[PDB]
């Protein structure tokens, strides 16, 4: 029943400003401390920020790595909460969760990108095997693709489907694949890119 | 008070207790807290104030611990607990993560399927190729994949990416894609996939242009 939304993320080049919003649902939101947490692209997670309540006058607790960048702040009637980050440095790229309390729920997280080049949307193409050769698997590919994340599903008239969902391998242009396993007449990949690139193409 | 957490990778069969430690700079009293994350997942409570467990978190994680050094027992260990663990403290400001502890699920060893994806014609248009070779349920995830061009090694350029043990097979699966240029693709006409692991023999799937 408790949800997390957390939208507003995406590319931001350095020296630069974003902010970040996490709309709460389902409990008493000025009740309980929210706290953010982020996590570097392979690396461990990291504690930023943290908000009392309005009974502790809205305390907030920076860690020394965005001491004097960032901002936190929430506004209990509306039940959001933001961080706002300034001159935003190059190591700040990671994805950011907004939690409660010492973690009883995550949000679905959101990613930021500290970068100097440019959104390339992705060049999706259709990977099927070549005829007089079938077989039970099909599959798409993302190539050429930055930056993350790629929102990658499948749809497909048979009822059974297995599809197996491949890590992003890249650090400048990021590349990825997806399979599918025939199991139960065509089928479609749809790529979804932060910066509305929802395209799809067809495997039949 | 920053925390250093041991072991960095485990790996047991399923039934195997494990138990993962996590040490402090300081006294925390009691006010750490584990959490599972799934690769490309939220991060999930699983024990908070040091031994207290979380509602749905199944009654085998077991933690324990105390003082300045606290740990976390997981009895008869179910296939679906593969992932990272992860211990943060909530005394005093900053509320320090752990390092992490790479949990795999051991299993019987098992060969590749592979199968192998000839390069679209629209990415020959726009003037590079790409092949794409599947090598799905297989353990372990150690694995030789190495990309032959008529005859030749060709292992220059590749990229190869594997997933997360499946949920209840406990079975890695890769990706393994070469990237070349349209005018390589034209001059060589043969192409294969060589994957070795458990039996020496590679399981090799090939392709031609025609």
């Amino acid at each position: 029943e408790v949800q997390l939304v957390e939208s507003g993320g995406g590319l931001v080049q350095p020296k630069g400003s974003l902010k970040l919003s996490c709309a709460a649902s389902g409990f008493t939101f000025n009740t309980y401390a929210m706290n953010w947490v982020r996590q570097a692209p392979g690396k461990g997670l990291e504690w930023v920020a943290r908000i009392r309540t309005k009974t502790n006058n809205y305390v907030t607790y920076y860690a020394d790595s965005v001491k004097d960048r960032f901002t936190i702040s929430r506004d209990d009637s509306q039940s959001m909460l933001y961080l706002q980050m300034n001159n935003l440095k190059t190591e700040d790229t990671a994805m950011y969760y907004c939690v409660r309390h010492v973690g009883d729920y995550w949000g679905q997280g959101t990613s930021v990108t500290v970068s100097s080049a440019s959104i390339r949307n992705p060049q999706l193409y259709p990977l099927k095997p070549c005829k007089g050769t079938a077989s039970m698997t099909l599959g798409c590919l993302v190539k050429d693709y930055f930056p993350g994340p790629v929102t990658v599903t499948w749809y497909s008239d048979s009822l059974n489907m297995s599809t197996v969902n491949f890590p992003a391998l890249g650090s400048e242009l990021k590349v990825t694949t997806s399979q599918v396993t025939s199991w139960g007449k065509n089928f479609t990949c749809h790529v979804t890119h932060p910066p509305s690139f929802n395209e799809s193409r067809t495997i039949l | 008070i920053q925390m250093t957490q041991s072991p960095a990778s485990l790996s047991a069969s399923v039934g195997e207790t494990v138990t993962i430690t996590c040490r402090a700079s300081g006294n925390i009293h009691n006010y750490l807290a584990w959490f599972q994350q799934k690769q490309g997942k939220s991060p999930q409570l699983l024990v908070y104030n040091a031994k207290t467990l979380a509602d749905g978190v199944p009654s085998r994680f077991s933690g324990s611990g105390s003082g300045t050094q606290y740990s976390l027992k997981i009895n008869s260990l179910q296939p679906e607990d593969f992932g990272s663990y992860y211990c943060q403290h909530f005394w005093s400001t900053p509320y320090t993560f752990g390092g992490g502890t790479k949990l795999e699920i051991k299993r019987a060893d098992a060969a590749p399927t592979v199968s192998i994806f000839p390069p679209s014609s629209e990415q020959l248009t726009s003037g590079g190729a790409s092949v794409v070779c599947f090598l799905n349920n297989f353990y372990p995830k150690d694995i030789n994949v190495k990309w032959k061009i008529d005859g030749s090694e060709r292992q220059n350029g590749v990229l190869n990416s594997w997933t997360d043990q499946d949920s209840k097979d406990s079975t890695y699966s890769m990706s393994s894609t070469l990237t070349l240029t349209k005018d390589e693709y034209e001059r060589h006409n043969s192409y294969t996939c060589e994957a070795t692991h458990k039996t020496s023999t590679s399981p090799i799937v090939k392709s031609f242009n025609r």
